[PDB]
């Protein structure tokens, strides 16, 4: 959604 | 399980690692995400992802999905140590259980119900 996107799990 | 991740970087580096990412961001989970081996769907192009711990199971199918294109007749599966994990569970809640010695929990996907 607005928080859970795919670059939410990218690593930092 | 073979990850090629492991191949790629010694044990003592990636614990390291997953040490300072699980302090630095409690509320996250560090994954490796690999394609079983012969699975016939799209690839990634990184193995090492962060992830929220209350992400869900199906939450990632659905971004997987999106991410490399599976059409609706694609199935996708993920598994944990060879058994796949429940939809509903969160990372955190897999972390907990099956993270390895690391610190990184591994999750495999295939578009097979058996690794
Ligand atoms: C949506 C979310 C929740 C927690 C941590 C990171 C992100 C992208
Ligand atoms: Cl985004």
């Amino acid at each position: 959604d607005a928080v859970y996107t795919w670059e939410c799990l990218a690593w930092p | 399980m073979k990850f090629v991740y492991k191949e790629e970087h010694p044990f003592e580096k990636r614990r390291s690692e997953g040490e300072k990412i699980r302090k630095k961001y409690p509320d996250r989970v560090p994954v490796i995400v690999e394609k079983a081996p012969k699975a016939r769907i799209g690839d990634l192009d990184k193995k090492k992802y962060l992830v929220p711990s209350d992400l869900t199971v199906g939450q990632f199918y659905f971004l997987i999905r999106k991410r490399i294109h599976l059409r609706a007749e694609d199935a996708l599966f993920f598994f944990v140590n060879n058994v796949i994990p429940p939809t509903s569970a969160t990372m955190g809640q897999l972390y907990q259980e099956h993270h390895e010695e690391d610190f990184f929990l591994y999750i495999a996907y295939s578009d097979e119900s058996v690794y």
